[PDB]
RNA sequence: AUCGAGAGG
């Protein structure tokens, strides 16, 4: 009954990539790590004008989606304006054995 | 990109100071883990 | 250490792992471009000569083609630079750097390559696409995956050199590790959790689907088994067609817990001949279990057949597997109502529990335990209570797990998956550790600026109410966060300092071999055993066995081993023995009885002295017992009818066995005298296992099978006894440094008695070989 | 990979004909292995996946904000509501035999990301080629046509298995070969080979007679030219006079 | 703490004992202790429990505990490795690590100690003191490319002239 | 299997929608229909694009990609020669059809480049092929690419015949239903359950055409699979009745292909 | 010597592999093959023929920790493995 | 990079005959033939109408690699019935029953 | 079809699902033959079975092929699919299972037991004193009438 | 940057509603699942192909070449 | 050619 602060929302202490993770909170700490090193390897849209800067290696997606499940870090981080990946549909099962 | 422009390579565990100020889970695996820290 | 101890090598190709269930064991699956790119210097002669013209004209575009020709000159011919493709005649003599054809060997290996099993030879099987093709059952001893790997290829130049990697590296015969004393390769993923689904009782098979089941095992015979029912329907069980991988003779008797043979859970394991009898096959039966399928069959058909065996058995299981289907979502995290709100229940006791230890320790009434401080007392107990809550939270849950879970079916059949892991995600995550103590307080008397100061219930030191299902709270998710991280953190530094010990021991042992004097030395010659490995047998051919002598009460023993033919307390019965009724009375067989009956007395007081716990199982060069079973089967042992064996035939019959032992071969007292002591433990094991009860009344061998099992015996322990040129040197050092990389316990997390404050893992083991003169955990036992 | 720390790589593909499919004529994009999962605990994989499902049905965006109330109680709920299974187990028919499949799987969208790192940019392979003008050894780089390291682990296991003569050749053979004439009276490679008129002549040992051929990996002889730039030398000889 | 004795019976009944776990190591003094079995003591210190009873009980000692390191995490390796490591470290009669002071300071082939971690630092001593190098090592035959006893090099597969004839 | 099996049934029918009882038949060949709808059945679509002209956003190759995927009339695609076996160098009108595509900003506004623009130019004889698809109720036949006022596009297409194993650009058949046993009687699946699989597992539309288990019934263990519920679509270069009938007519082929291989080797045995 | 040879009778695992080796060596070298090519070409198959049939010309010299060594012929030498 | 050619999924190669027979050795009156480049869009339904015919004694089929377009067929048959007719009988069946199915739907469909 | 190893009626006391959706442990007793009880696996889905039922029990040793005694085709020889069931055979049962053996366990002398098992589901059988006809050669085939 | 021609799962054509789709958004102003609907996009395997594109085309339209 | 940085395993 003291208190003198309040977080503006909790998520808050997420950073970049950390921020673009669904339900960070249900996953197992070192897969958010994990995660946040591989969102930075991905391929997809960097910046609208790369037509027009000559650049050494360059990854665009040819159909970049936005996350169908999305984060309300998003608005902020322009990810939908520029996603890097695409929305599969996906079975998880055991199938041919490959 | 952005993981750059709020980069802060310290010259390494997490700090309960930490809350709210860098985030938790970005960093990178091995060698410099825990040393370089996102905002 | 740069250019000379390791270099660059030509002949050699590295690019990206993928599994492919379709390939035996000790095959590799290459790339056309990298076949093309490779070549090797086939020597043109009379028995190839046809094909290798052929690959001249085929030229250097072809992934069955050809690339320089060599002429006895040592002229190069480029063909890449040649109209002459169908010109140019081979002379005898001359060589031909060819393209990679299918079944070279070749070497292939994994980085960092911490062990033998890391370089293994393949088969080549020359593929489309761009990937290296592997064996599911291969990545075992690779410690491989499939998340981007890459590994090595180094491809043979000379004929000595693919025979010596075809014949000493390679895959099949590394099948048992000479490290652990067991098999390094086995049935894993897929395929080990579809078995276990496969021979479940409930699961029948159809006609069609049995008729391509036995079509996929390369070794079928032709011949379809009897269906299990006959009648209603013609139809296979899971066990049926399964042991149709299974080689014939193979004999395996697991038997579990609550094991009766005819237990109403199936667990245990019998096989029967090859046939699979009774019990479900799982991690157990077909891992890499020295108890196991696996095991057994590598010693018993030898290398080349259990190879076979895991290609057998993948592709009738991942064929069933894949016209069943298997998969896991969110509802086998989910545990119902009941026991959700048992867990809640719980959880909230253990908390109740620690508030009221707390309160007694503010009130000052908790007394310190003894050998700490009061203060960590309370941390102790408190810690205790919260990890007990978990435990018993999850078990809650992993009860209530119905059997169609398939997460739970993950687990049972021991693939992928553990009790921590259900517990978790469906139940608490539990209490969160930091340095091995709860979080800290990093804030003035507070472990984050959302509690008050001087608090330490559960939650605001890390203790994690809530499942993976249900979600972290900001504070529990920060908490959690911690703890990862010091785990992240550890497994980059233990790499680095397992890398380093790894390093030394191998370099310290480096010249480390046993000679053909059987004694084990280094470059001076010094001696470091006189008798490799205080027995001189090779750790590949050794197995876990019962000395039944050392247990039981000295009346069993006598009433399992006295036999007195002048008195009717421990007589033979007549109608063992075709003449039983006229050694009755027989003196001098007593003799012979008085004389076995001495020596096993004296055994058990050698072995008493020699392991004073009274384990009785211990690791022996020979399975003995098998072998009786391999007699008893053979020879169709009727054990209804009387054997033609003679009491003075058994026991001189043995005795003989162990005087044609032999693993040195002086003539030396020096010698003979080390050779007496060098097969001991084994020859206690033959009196102990070949005695007369045990040979007529157990074993009711005839006089064929009897001989039969000693000559049996000789050959297979000649065959245990190591070869004079091993690294024994290198091969312990890897075989001590490898596994240390699992160490990741450091001081805690292994439990005991006494206040288990004492440096372990890694930290330990630098202390151990370094020799360190202030150990951080000194320690003196006093009885 | 997915977003949640889930890499992988793509084993195989099968055209839409050959993979399971829904009685909706549903098929997989992306097949991923159920053991994949229960040892990373990774729930929010397959939470985001059931919610996905919701969203596309739905029509609109799902909310997957770390601290929120939404539980997959809710998300499942709104799923029976479109007539799936709540949990997201779909039943499904095996698309060789067209037999329906005896388990059910655990089936909807989700997010992957198509990561840098393609086979196509690291499968390498050389039989010769260029090598260090300094040590006459393949040199080092994918991209400069070099060989791979053989390193102090890799011949160590040789050694433990026994492959002698494969060493001599990996080590040897395979890279760093070369013949040079030592005398015999000083084990130092001074011997002035005149190969043409077969004349040697050791020089300070005037030993025109007593020398013999060294095969030699040529970094070896860079070492003991070395070991004499420092005034030392390493004398070698072929003739163990140390018996024992 | 619990331990198997050998009852009456002659079978092995499991019995409990009181046992004193010390903190600090002093056997000089803690064996003369009276009440206590000077048989049994047991330390973590392999320099003390040597010095004490021995360098075989020092040895024996050094298996145990490496053994202890190993089989706390639940693995297992096989005796024979082990032991071989234990013995290699004693040959000596005292206690050699695994370092540049103990593996490093011997007596063997200058061309393979230099290859652990100090170069020419041995080197330097190997010219110096004109050490001859046997060349019958491991190392000493990989730096210089030639096919090192061990394995298939550990013979050698010719045919003398009583088999050449035999052979014809 | 000797005709008096597969009974046709339709529910409903439309130009793009076929749904069907097939009832029977056996379940192999149910599947292999629908498999055989699925990859081997010769449509005609754009294999070939000659970029003369391009300054516009996307990249050459992309917009080649795009076009490739552009469903063309394939109603007479069975009177076009097969590229693989046409003897005629290149190409030539009697195995592929051209199509050019000419585009440019005339407006300040962004300037759609749609499939309706496509033209043919090669000498279709007569054949009902070639023609883009167009099912847009405005007329503007699949949006091929946007364009800026000062950019232009200048493309020549060459269309062939192909089956969808060749590539996913040739397949017609979009999507197919199938389901059997609508009520689990067969047991051929174990459902999952927390709690009770009758409430938990929805119920399949299908259902209504079957009459519902009762648990006194004992398992008839005799009973076979049998009447295959489908739905075929199309992607509109085929009529969606001539999916179904050419696939069958497909699978006749195939296994007269294999009979004739037998009858082959016969001819040539002594 | 030639009798009190202390070593195995034996041929270890170690020495037939370059018996095979060196012998299939020779082999591809278009040397003279002492037993029956029955369809064989593989020169490491024809010489594991000769080796099941002891027709490999060869004898191991096993050399003891001292220096000393005793002579080994492949026809004395017990090929079990 | 690496990747085969997508006309090898049905288009015969050189040297590649359609069908090729094999005897077994196993057992008696058992063949197995290879067909390429072919999967089992086709092959199941050969293994299904084998298992039709009485005279039949063993009918199954596997493709021994994705990579490759191949199919293995084996079929056993009773004492005369030889395996080779079996198989063209079941090929007659097969396409008769389809042609019913074309009929059939055309007909519905006209309605 | 030439033999029987095994003739008795017995009464099901009871029948245990354990965890199995398709086979059920079943406990009976024989009638008359109060020395010989029997526990046996079966599967129920396709054989339905209840507490109390009187069953009629045979093992035989015959190989239930098509003609007049033990025909190896069943053992030993590839199985033959039916057709051949309108020729002399041991059908006139409502469920039929082969099986092996594992070791005439030999109970208090007086006592019974005999060996046993169905490709994994198993039973034991107390078979009178004497069992002489109940050979431990695998072959079996238990023939039960509902 | 265009809509994929084509469903990726299917092949059934969506690259002819992009153009309906937003003015079913902004004209009759639907819900974008009702939307979605209208278009006939019954399969969710569809219904994602236009729910989650990202027209990017219109912002590389801006610049001028 | 060295040198540092970013990653992958
Ligand atoms: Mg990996
Ligand atoms: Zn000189
Ligand atoms: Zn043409
Ligand atoms: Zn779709």
């Amino acid at each position: 009954t003291t208190f003198t602060h309040c977080e503006i929302h909790p998520s808050m202490i997420l950073g970049v990539a950390a921020s673009i993770i669904p339900f960070p909170d249900h996953n197992q700490s070192p897969r958010n790590t994990y995660q946040s090193a591989m969102g930075k390897q991905a391929m997809g849209v960097f910046l609208t004008n790369y037509n027009v800067r000559m650049d050494t290696m360059a990854n665009i997606l040819y159909y970049p989606q936005k996350p169908l499940g999305t984060t309300r870090a998003m608005e902020y981080l322009k990810f939908r304006e520029l996603p890097a990946g695409q929305n599969a549909i996906v079975a998880i099962a055991c199938y041919s054995g490959y | 990109t952005l993981s750059h422009l709020r980069r802060t390579n310290t010259p390494r565990q997490l700090h309960n100071t930490h809350w709210g100020l860098v985030c938790p889970a970005e960093t990178p695996e091995g060698q410099a883990c825990g040393l370089v820290k996102n905002l | 250490r740069g250019n000379l101890m390791g270099k660059r090598v030509d002949f050699s190709a590295r690019t990206v792992i993928s599994g492919d269930p379709n390939l035996e064991l000790d095959q590799v699956g290459v790339p056309k471009s990298i076949a093309k790119t490779l070549t090797y210097p086939e020597v043109v002669t009379p028995y190839n000569i046809d094909r290798l013209t052929q690959l001249v004209r085929n030229g250097p575009n072809e992934h069955p083609g050809a690339k320089y020709v060599i002429r006895d000159s040592g002229d190069r011919i480029d063909l890449r630079y040649s109209k002459r493709a169908g010109d140019i005649q081979l002379q005898y003599g001359w060589k031909v750097e060819r393209h990679i054809m299918d079944n070279d060997p070749v070497l292939f290996n994994r980085q960092p390559s911490l062990h033998k099993m890391s370089m293994m030879a393949h088969r080549v099987k020359v593929i489309p696409y761009s990937t290296f093709r592997l064996n599911l059952s291969v990545t075992s001893p690779y410690n491989a995956d499939f998340d981007g790997d890459e590994m090595n290829l180094h491809v043979p130049q000379s004929e000595e050199t693919r025979a010596e990697l075809s014949q000493l590296c390679a895959v099949p015969l590394q099948i048992v590790s000479p490290q652990s004393n067991k098999p390094c390769m086995g049935i894993v993923q897929d395929t080990l959790c579809g078995i276990r689904k496969l021979t479940l009782r409930d699961t029948f098979i159809e006609l069609d689907q049995v008729l391509n089941m036995l079509y996929w095992v390369p070794d079928w015979d032709g011949v379809i088994p009897t269906p299990a029912i006959i009648k209603p329907k013609p139809l296979w069980s899971g066990k049926q067609i399964l042991s149709v991988a299974i080689p014939n003779g193979i004999h395996l008797q697991r038997f579990d817990e609550g094991t009766t043979l005819l237990s109403p859970k199936d667990n245990g394991m019998l096989i029967i001949d090859g046939q699979i009898i009774f019990g479900v096959v799982e991690k157990k039966t077909v891992g890499s279990s020295n108890g196991g399928l696996i095991h057994v069959v590598t010693r018993e058909k030898g290398p080349q057949v259990c190879a076979k065996l895991f290609g057998n058995i993948q592709k009738v299981v991942n064929f069933w597997l894949l016209h069943n289907g298997f998969s896991t979502g969110i509802g086998d995290t989910i545990a119902d109502g009941p026991t959700m709100r048992e867990i809640t229940e719980t959880i909230a006791e253990a908390k109740k529990k620690v508030l009221d230890v707390t309160k007694e320790a503010q009130a000052n009434l908790l007394t310190a335990k003894h050998g700490m401080t009061l203060r960590e007392s309370f941390e102790d107990n408190v810690v205790r209570f919260l990890n007990e809550a978990r435990d018993k939270a999850g078990r809650l849950a992993e009860v209530n797990l119905k059997d169609l879970n398939n997460v739970k079916q993950m687990v049972m059949a021991g693939s992928k998956g553990s009790f921590i892991n259900i517990a978790q995600m469906s139940a608490c995550v539990g209490q969160q550790s930091v340095e091995g103590k709860r979080i800290a307080f990093g804030f003035v008397d507070r472990t984050l600026p959302h509690f008050s100061k001087d608090d330490y219930s559960p939650e605001s030191k890390g203790f994690v109410e809530n499942s993976y299902l249900r979600g972290l709270t900001p504070q529990e998710f920060f908490f959690h966060a911690m703890g990862g991280r010091e785990g992240l953190i550890d497994t980059a530094v233990k790499t680095a300092e397992t890398g380093y010990i790894q390093r030394r021991l191998v370099k310290a042992l480096e010249d480390i071999m046993v000679h053909y004097d059987n004694t084990t030395r280094n470059s001076l010659g010094n001696v470091i055993q006189f008798i490799y490995g205080e027995d001189g047998m090779d750790a590949a051919h050794i197995e876990k066995q019962s000395l039944d002598t050392i247990g039981g009460s000295d009346a069993a023993f006598e009433k399992r081993y006295r036999v007195d033919l002048l008195n009717t307390d421990h007589t033979l019965d007549p109608s063992l023995l075709e003449s039983g009724s006229e050694i009755l009375g027989d003196l001098k067989l007593q003799v012979l009885l008085d004389e076995e009956y001495k020596q096993l007395v004296k055994d058990r007081k050698f072995l008493r002295e020699v392991f004073v716990d009274g384990e009785a199982n211990w690791p022996l060069p020979v399975n003995i017992r098998r072998i009786i079973q391999n007699a008893q089967q053979t020879f169709h042992i009727d054990h209804t009818k009387p054997s033609d064996l003679t009491i003075k035939d058994i026991v001189l019959g043995v005795k003989d066995l162990q005087e044609n032992l032999l693993v040195l071969r002086g003539k030396n007292e020096i010698i003979q005298n080390a050779q007496r002591d060098a097969v001991t433990l084994f020859c206690c094991l033959l009196r102990s296992r070949l005695a007369t009860r045990r040979v007529l009344q157990e074993y009711r061998l005839t006089k064929q099978a009897f001989d039969w099992v000693l000559s049996n015996i000789e050959a297979q322990f000649l065959r245990s006894v190591v070869h004079p040129g091993e690294m024994v040197g290198v091969l312990a050092a890897q075989s001590i440094g490898e596994p240390a990389t699992q160490m990741t316990l450091n001081t805690f997390h292994f439990a005991g008695v006494a206040s288990k404050k004492v440096t372990s893992g890694v930290p330990r083991l630098k202390e151990i070989l370094n020799v360190a003169k202030n150990m951080k955990t000194p320690s003196l036992t006093v009885y | 990979a997915s977003r949640h720390g889930q890499k992988g790589t793509i084993g195989i593909t099968y055209r839409r004909e050959d993979m399971p499919f829904t009685a909706e004529g549903i098929v997989p994009d992306l097949i991923i292995n159920p053991h994949a999962i229960p040892s990373r605990m990774t729930v929010a994989h397959l939470i985001e996946c059931l919610l996905s499902k919701v969203a596309a049905l739905s029509g609109n965006e799902g909310d997957a904000s770390p601290f929120t109330d939404i539980t997959v109680e809710g998300i499942s709920k709104l799923l029976r509501e479109h007539g799936y299974q709540s949990r997201g187990f779909e039943v499904m028919y095996n698309g060789h035999t067209g037999k329906k499949l005896m388990a059910q799987i655990f089936f909807g969208p989700t997010y992957y990301q198509r990561l840098r790192h393609m086979v196509d940019d690291k499968i390498h392979a050389r039989a010769r080629g260029p090598m260090q003008v300094l040590t006459r050894q393949p040199v080092e780089g994918r991209s400069r046509d070099g060989g791979l390291r053989f390193g102090e682990m890799e011949r160590d296991c040789m050694i433990a298995h026994g492959a002698a003569s494969f060493l001599k050749e990996r080590l040897m053979e395979a890279s760093d070969a070369f013949r040079v004439h030592i005398c015999g009276i000083c084990g130092l490679m001074t011997v002035i080979a005149k190969l043409n008129h077969n004349q040697f002549e050791c020089k300070g040992c005037d030993n025109k007679i007593d020398i013999y051929q060294i095969h030699i990996p040529y970094a070896a002889k860079l070492l003991f030219q070395e070991l004499m730039a420092m005034n030392i030398t390493p004398r070698l000889y072929t003739d163990r006079s140390r018996d024992f | 703490y619990d331990r198997k004795v050998p009852s009456p019976t002659g079978e092995y009944v499991k019995e409990p004992e009181w046992v004193l776990e010390t903190d600090g190591v002093n056997l000089s003094e803690v064996m003369t202790v009276p009440g206590i079995d000077p048989t049994r003591i047991y330390t973590n210190s392999f320099i003390d429990i040597m010095e004490v009873l021995g360098i075989e009980a020092g040895r024996a000692a050094l298996y145990k505990e490496v053994y202890n390191v190993i089989a706390s995490d639940g693995s297992y390796v096989n005796y024979r490795h082990m032991a071989l490591l234990v013995d290699v470290m004693t040959t000596q009669g005292g206690l050699t690590s695994v370092t540049r002071h103990g593996f490093n300071r011997s007596n063997t082939g200058a061309l393979m100690r230099c290859s652990f971690e100090e170069t020419v630092e041995i080197l330097f001593e190997a010219g110096a003191s004109a050490e001859l190098d046997d060349c019958r090592g491991v190392s000493e035959n990989v730096i210089l490319g030639q096919m090192a006893p061990i394995g298939t090099g550990a013979f050698d597969v010719m045919i003398d002239e009583e088999s050449l004839v035999k052979y014809m | 299997m000797s005709e008096e099996g597969p009974q046709v049934k339709i529910r409903e029918a439309s130009k793009d929608n076929v749904d069907f009882i097939l009832s029977n038949v056996d379940l192999a060949m149910a599947n292999s229909l629908r498999r055989v709808m699925i990859a081997e059945i010769p449509t005609l679509a754009i294999d070939s694009v000659e970029v003369e002209t391009n300054t516009t956003v996307l990249a050459d190759e992309f917009i080649a990609h795009r076009l490739g995927l552009i469903p063309l009339q394939s109603m007479d695609i069975e009177q076009l020669e097969y590229s693989r076996d046409c003897f005629c160098e290149d190409h030539c009108d009697k195995c592929s059809v051209v199509l050019t595509l000419q585009a440019f900003g005339e407006s300040e506004s962004t300037t759609n480049v749609y499939s309706k623009d496509l033209v043919i130019v090669s000498n279709l004889m007569g054949r009902n092929i070639g023609h883009p698809i167009i099912q847009d109720k405005e007329g503007n036949g699949v949006l091929i690419c946007k364009l800026r006022k000062g950019q232009e596009l200048k493309l020549t297409c060459v269309a062939k015949k192909g089956i969808a194993k060749e590539h996913a650009k040739w397949g017609p058949a979009a999507a197919i239903e199938f389901e059997y046993d609508p009520w689990n009687k067969l047991k051929h699946t174990d459902y999952w359950y927390e709690q009770d699989s009758a409430k938990e597992w929805p119920q399949s539309k299908n259902c209504e055409y079957e009459d519902p288990p009762n648990e006194g019934d004992p398992f008839d263990y005799k009973a076979q699979a049998d009447t295959f519920y489908m739905n075929v679509e199309s992607v509109g270069s085929i009529p969606v009745d001539q999916v179904v009938v050419r696939g069958i007519d497909t699978l006749q082929k195939k296994v007269a292909s294999i009979l004739l291989a037998l009858t082959q080797m016969d001819q040539d045995k002594v | 010597p030639k009798d009190q040879r202390a070593t195995t009778p034996y041929m270890t695992k170690y020495e037939r592999a370059r018996i095979l080796g060196t012998r299939a060596l020779q082999i591809s070298m278009n040397a003279p093959v002492f037993v029956d090519l029955e369809g064989e070409t593989d020169p490491l198959r024809i010489a594991m023929k000769e080796l099941a049939e002891k027709k490999i010309p060869l004898v191991i010299r096993r050399y003891l920790p001292d220096g000393s060594f005793e002579d080994w012929s492949v026809e004395e030498l017990i090929v079990d493995l | 990079m690496n990747a085969p050619d997508r006309f090898e999924l049905f288009l015969l190669g050189e040297g590649e005959s359609k069908l090729k027979i094999d005897p077994d050795t196993k057992a008696p009156n058992a063949v197995v033939i290879t067909f390429e480049k072919e999967d089992h869009t086709l092959g199941n339904l050969i293994r299904a109408e084998l298992l039709n015919d009485r005279k039949v004694l063993f009918a199954a089929y596997k493709v021994e690699h994705p990579f490759f377009a191949r199919f293995k067929l084996r079929i056993q048959t009773t004492e005369g019935y030889d395996p080779k007719d079996a198989l063209k009988n079941a090929c007659n069946s097969i396409i008769n029953k389809l042609g019913a199915l074309k009929t059939n739907f055309e007909t519905e469909w006209n309605l | 079809m030439s033999n029987t190893l095994f003739d008795d009626i017995f009464q099901v006391s009871e029948v245990d699902p354990g965890r199995y959706n398709k086979v059920c442990r079943i406990e009976a007793a024989s009638t008359t033959q109060d020395q010989c009880k029997l526990t046996l696996d079966i599967n129920v889905e396709l054989f339905p079975v209840a507490a109390q039922d009187s069953l009629t029990v045979t093992i035989a040793s015959s190989l239930n092929l098509e003609d007049t005694p033990a025909n190896d085709s069943s053992a030993t020889r590839s199985w033959r699919p039916p057709q051949a069931g309108d020729r002399s055979l041991a059908d006139d049962y409502d469920y039929v299972m082969y099986g092996t053996a594992y070791k005439f366990e030999e109970v208090s002398k007086d006592l019974i037991a005999v060996y046993y098992s169905f490709g994994g589901l198993l039973m034991r059988l107390e078979g009178n004193y004497r069992n002489l006809n109940n050979l431990k050669q695998e072959n079996a085939y238990l023939l039960i009438r509902r | 940057m265009i809509v994929p021609v084509r469903c990726f799962s299917c092949g059934k054509v969506v690259g002819d509603k992009w153009e309906s789709y937003l003015n079913l958004l902004q004209e009759d102003e639907l819900d974008e699942g009702t939307a979605l609907s209208r278009l006939g996009l019954k399969r969710y395997c569809c219904r994602r192909m236009i729910l989650t594109h990202v027209d990017l085309i219109e912002k590389f339209l801006r610049y001028n070449p």
